[PDB]
RNA sequence: CAUCCGGGUGUUGUCUCCAUAGAAACAGGUAAAGCUGUCCGUUACUGUGGGCUUGCCAUAUUUUUUGGAACUUUUC
């Protein structure tokens, strides 16, 4: 399948992980394991922030997905 | 030969989902996959205070289905 | 799958392993596995009381593997 | 899959990562895998406490990795 | 092929036996919150569709408090199940 | 060199006493001689003992729970 | 240095044979054109009929999707 997942490509996303942390940024690449690649990333541990850059998450680590904004030009 | 195939019929209804994480999620279902990955529309999820999300999408404990849905019809191929 | 790891360069050399439960071991590297199961000889615990034993460590457990001398 | 090839392409550069352990490791990456094994050098660990250390050579298991942090030029790479 | 063979003879047959008998079941969960209901359909992973469910689970505030809730329809992912007790009425 | 399942095959023939550690439980260990095993690393121990040094007295273990298998 | 026998390209005006919608309607200019603005044909959401650019093609037993989880308590 994975028809829905291609539709999300190049949107700013809000990704909750099993740790509780939440990553944010655009989606460049996607997998069958739900490995996500994200551009210009920012964790929000919680009144907190950090700048990382390019982040590659595993499938084990990811909980939920949610669009923050529309696809950028 | 899977109970997952029945969930592909389920699309459109609203459900309060519980996860291994221990969250609760009211929202309409759009699509359901063979690997259980569901996508939701117009969602109100609670972790903390409840926060509304538009397009929410291994972690699923159980779906609390609506009472109007006939099971006998859906269990057939 | 089953990428037989690059442990050829550690064979017949001393090691400083770390395992789950913060327990660690020294030994001569005899043989290795697909899943990284290890064969160590002249095995000595590091509790700081060092007990000589003479060992097959499981793959899952392993966190890492070091070299004492360059 | 592309999420693995990006990794293989950052071999040589310096990488940061996070494990289920809780600690983060930083160093030059030598080899990777489709499993998500890694082989690094001159690593500078930093646990939950803040305790720094040095590890000459390291192997990993992917299962144990949470997520990686990769150099910036690796966003223009081809997909 | 061999999946057909085990449904009749093996452990999972007693649900197929019970669910066909129109039976109720007690299920111990991994959430530490037992489920008491009657089953509709099941699967090889123990993915079960439950009807008219009632939970039993302790708490603290503090002292032990038991709490119950009725649910009409419920798809349970078999990963959450740890122990099934297939108790007959007769 | 010595692969891992060939190493365990030696422990069957020699009937050597072997102590087994558990996955997420350092407080507990096990003991016993090895009769047989399989591809998924399940083990049939004989005269197995649960080891404060509280030695409590034929069983089978799941391969998912092992960590170390050690001679004597 | 020329001359001569030839060629292709663009553009304009014609000629022969052939084509059916039409919205080929209006107004702006250059060296050029729907070049631009309006405009109209199907139509932007359905079901029958065609093609694919697709599902990537089906793994509960160690590196991701059939869980080592569950639970408690103290500190700021």
């Amino acid at each position: 399948h994975s028809s829905r997942l291609a539709n999300l490509i190049d949107y700013k996303l809000r990704v909750l992980t099993q740790d509780g942390r939440v990553y944010i940024g655009q989606l460049m690449a996607f997998d069958k394991h739900m490995n996500l690649v994200l551009n210009e990333c920012i964790e929000e541990r919680v009144v907190e922030k950090r700048v990382l850059g390019l982040t590659i998450l595993r499938g084990e680590q990811i909980l939920s997905t949610v669009v923050e904004d529309k696809p950028l030009l | 030969m899977k109970l997952v195939n029945f969930l592909k019929k389920l699309r459109n209804e609203q459900v309060t989902i519980e996860l291994k994480n221990g969250t609760t999620v009211w929202g309409t279902l759009q699509s359901v996959s063979p690997q259980m990955n569901a996508i939701l529309t117009d969602v109100k999820l609670t972790l903390q205070q409840p926060t509304a999300s538009d397009n929410i999408a291994n972690t699923i404990r159980q779906i609390i289905l609506p009472d109007s849905l006939n099971l006998d019809s859906l269990l057939v191929d | 799958m089953v990428s037989t790891p690059e442990l050829k360069k550690y064979m017949d050399k001393k090691i400083l392993l770390n395992i789950n439960g913060s327990r660690k071991v020294a030994g001569i590297l005899r043989g290795y596995d697909i899943f990284l199961n290890v064969v160590l000889d002249d095995a000595m615990e590091i509790n700081a009381n060092n007990h000589q034993l003479g060992t097959v460590i499981r793959g899952n457990s392993i966190i890492s593997l070091e070299a004492l001398d360059a | 899959g592309i999420p693995v090839k990006l990794l293989n392409e950052a071999q040589g550069h310096i990488v940061s990562l996070e494990l289920t352990t809780g600690a983060t490791y930083r160093g030059k990456l030598v080899e990777s895998e489709d499993s998500m094994n890694v082989q690094l050098r001159d690593v500078i660990a930093t646990e939950p406490q803040g305790a720094v250390t040095h590890m000459d050579q390291i192997f990993v298991r992917g299962s144990q990795i949470k997520f990686i942090v990769v150099p910036d030029l690796l966003k223009n790479a081809p997909l | 092929e061999l999946e057909e063979f085990e449904f009749k003879h093996g452990p999972m047959s007693l649900i197929n036996d019970a669910m066909v008998t129109r039976t109720p079941v007690i299920i111990s969960l991994r959430n530490n919150h037992k489920i008491i209901a009657r089953v509709k359909a099941f699967d090889r992973h123990c993915n079960m569709v439950l009807e008219n469910v009632k939970e039993l689970w302790t708490e603290k505030k503090k002292n032990v408090i038991n709490r119950e809730r009725f649910i009409s329809k419920l798809f349970l992912r078999g990963d959450s199940v740890i122990v099934v007790l297939k108790t007959p009425v007769e | 060199m010595v692969p891992p399942i060939n190493c365990i095959f030696n422990f069957l023939q020699q009937q050597t006493p072997v102590t087994i550690w558990l996955f997420e439980q350092i407080g507990i260990r096990i003991k016993g001689k090895i009769v047989g095993f399989d591809e998924f690393m399940n083990v049939v121990i004989d005269e197995a003992v649960e080891i404060k040094e509280d030695v409590e007295k034929k069983i089978l273990l799941k391969g998912d729970n092992i960590t170390l298998i050690t001679s004597a």
